[PDB]
């Protein structure tokens, strides 16, 4: 009779699981302690379409901490062990951030960054990109609000 | 004599002497406030473009001084029901201008084309369903490039000379936006510029900045009326800085 | 009991080191390296001493996991459609049998390294407790330690 | 006068060949014997030998047997300390400046004439500390050249060779600092010893890796004589060293 709603519900449950799908705290603590802001947070507003691209673009430096003044970090580095084996620090304005320069050749669902004449980086578009968290959580809200509306119509 | 014509939010106008006037700080009637201002000469006609795309011309001399509350434009103009004046212009009669709607249609014309003495004005630009008039752009150099940015984040650049010159009408499409989408506010002309070809743009999007050098702008150059090129993270632009040598 | 206490201590110390070197430190890189006609950077640095291993491992940062190939023009063709790999895949051009150490602008601390990636970007890389580099030498040490433990165990039982 | 090539075998046999273009390795040696080293010079200039104990000897090439035969035991003309072998040969100008050293990290600058000793027992040129060995003598081609020391531990030190005191004997002064106890146990010592122009480039092959040291990098390693030196990362167990000098 009417399996359109039942099929649409399943579609909403599908995407919701994918977005909220799993899946760092230490970097957050380090950020405020450095008086800086996570690059991921600066990039939390990027759309669902561009999030994978930007996340791939930046490579490992996607986990970077952005501070307006690098000298804020120096004093803390000595003896610092409570952190990932690689810690990225970029000087810039967390309110008006200038992107890094990238020599990039964009493929489908991946990018090829030329780090130097003798070094390349292949970064494929990830499921669950680091960037675009804010837009991702919003989309999940819309889906929830839509799923309930479908449930009454079910 | 140099004058500054001031338009209030409720459609009241006045002519202030000189160009050193602090319009927002002027004296407006209760509930009213600054909307727009334009600087020109007393011999120059002031042009008004309403929200429906009609243009009107008034001689500044016939306007009241900025010493008073001014007067309602309705005294001299008859606008369509529910329409408001959103744009004012004072340029040389030969001044080339870029008219456009947010549906992505537009045409190049001359200031003289907007000059309509009659109180009902003239139908300058025709608006598609739910479309709005773009801020008219003054073309400083006939060799400048036209730059268009859509809400979807697509950009297209081409010599402003490629855009057909008209005296009125809907015009031709500047950048290709699906008529159906435009009429639903799903996409549309977000930004429209005319600038030198060796220009550098700094676009502010939230807490990010996208810097487009002349080299990047080159990659987005193409034929008038095309899609054209989709940009990464270029939606919901907050501010645009233009550097033009 | 001078000797038994000495043997017992060394035996413990040996167990300390063995456990510290054997502690847990993808083979997708192995398959990729073979496909690309290159060799892992970590393999090229498998000879570095226990003392230098953590340094070099920290020095290279994430590119520590790089695949070294004689000519990068070999790899391009394999890149499009490549999903069976880490989200970041490093590719360095060089001679696997005669590889020149990469140049870094680095301020050495203890026990970490601050590398200047760019004028506005730094990378702080602390020495790993179990470095990726120097695996050959590390395993060689572990093996000799096991050989020593049996000697100590035999002697400790005899006194 | 006449160009000659003095050939020394592993068993300490010597012969004076004619000409400077001979295949020494490919020559007739006693059973079990083989080529060890060769040196080119003139028939009128003395050939100097340096044994494993650090003693030097000089022999007039004119008194040596031709390469037509297997030669003669060096013991015929020289009396070496018990268990000693002849390790090095030199044919240079009398005034030629040389760098003598032990792997203990000590040495001195001298002239070729200082090694010239015609008595059977020779002279005690360099004094060796416990378990120390003689370094390959280095011919100083320019007084303003740089001395470069590389230790087994991977430490590097570079200073003007002119800074090392000139002596005729014996132990010499400290070139680079190595704890004596470690040297005597083979835990560390001099691995390489060079004398080269300042604007030189080093290419150090270490296993599957190589280290290129431009003149600007060696500058970093430059210091004062007798200093500890700079510890280089991954500079242990060197396989080969390339040197580019303009």
């Amino acid at each position: 009779e009417r399996d359109e709603v039942g099929a649409r519900k399943n579609a909403v449950d599908e995407e919701i699981e994918r977005l909220s799908q799993p899946g760092d705290q230490r970097l957050n603590a380090l950020a405020e302690r450095f008086g800086g802001v996570l690059l991921s947070e600066i990039y939390d507003d990027v759309s669902l379409e561009d999030a994978p691209y930007f996340s791939a673009l930046y490579g490992p430096s996607r986990h970077a901490i952005v501070v307006p003044d690098l000298s804020q970090v120096t004093e803390h580095l000595e003896g610092l062990t409570d952190c990932p084996e690689d810690l990225y620090l970029i000087e810039g304005d967390p309110q008006s951030f200038d992107d890094s320069v990238f020599s990039v050749d964009e493929l489908e669902k991946a990018v090829v960054v030329k780090i130097a004449d003798r070094q390349w980086r292949y970064s494929r578009f990830p499921e669950v990109p680091l960037f675009g968290r804010a837009a991702r959580e919003s989309r999940i809200e819309s889906l929830h609000a839509e799923r309930e509306v479908l449930s009454e119509r079910f | 004599e140099p004058v500054t014509i001031v338009l209030s939010q409720m459609g009241w106008v006045r002519s202030a002497k000189g160009h050193d006037i602090d319009a927002p700080g002027l004296n407006y009637k209760a509930g009213d406030s600054f909307k727009a201002a334009v600087k020109g000469k007393s011999n120059q006609p002031v042009v008004f473009v309403d929200s429906t795309g009609r243009s009107y011309a008034i001689d500044p001399i016939t306007l009241p001084s900025a010493r008073g509350q001014g007067e309602p434009l309705t005294g001299k103009l008859t606008l369509p029901p529910g329409a408001t004046v959103d744009h004012m212009l004072m340029e040389s009669d030969d001044q080339k201008l870029l008219m456009a709607s947010d549906a992505g249609y537009g045409f190049v014309c001359t200031f003289n084309d907007l000059v309509a003495r009659n109180r009902a004005g003239k139908a300058l630009i025709t608006l598609p369903e739910n479309a709005h008039v773009m801020p008219p752009v003054v073309i400083e150099d006939a060799s400048d490039m036209l730059l268009a940015i859509t809400q979807a984040g697509r950009m297209l650049m081409f010599p402003v000379s490629d855009l057909p010159q008209l005296s009125k009408g809907k015009g031709n499409k500047i950048i290709n936006i699906p008529s159906a989408e435009a009429a639903r506010g799903e996409d549309g002309l977000a930004q429209l510029y005319v600038l030198p070809p060796q220009s550098t743009l700094t676009i502010h999007v939230g807490k990010r900045k996208i810097k487009l050098r002349p080299e990047e702008l080159q990659k987005v150059t193409g034929e008038r009326g095309r899609r054209g090129t989709l940009m990464r993270g270029l939606q919901r632009i907050d501010r645009v800085e233009i550097d033009s040598p």
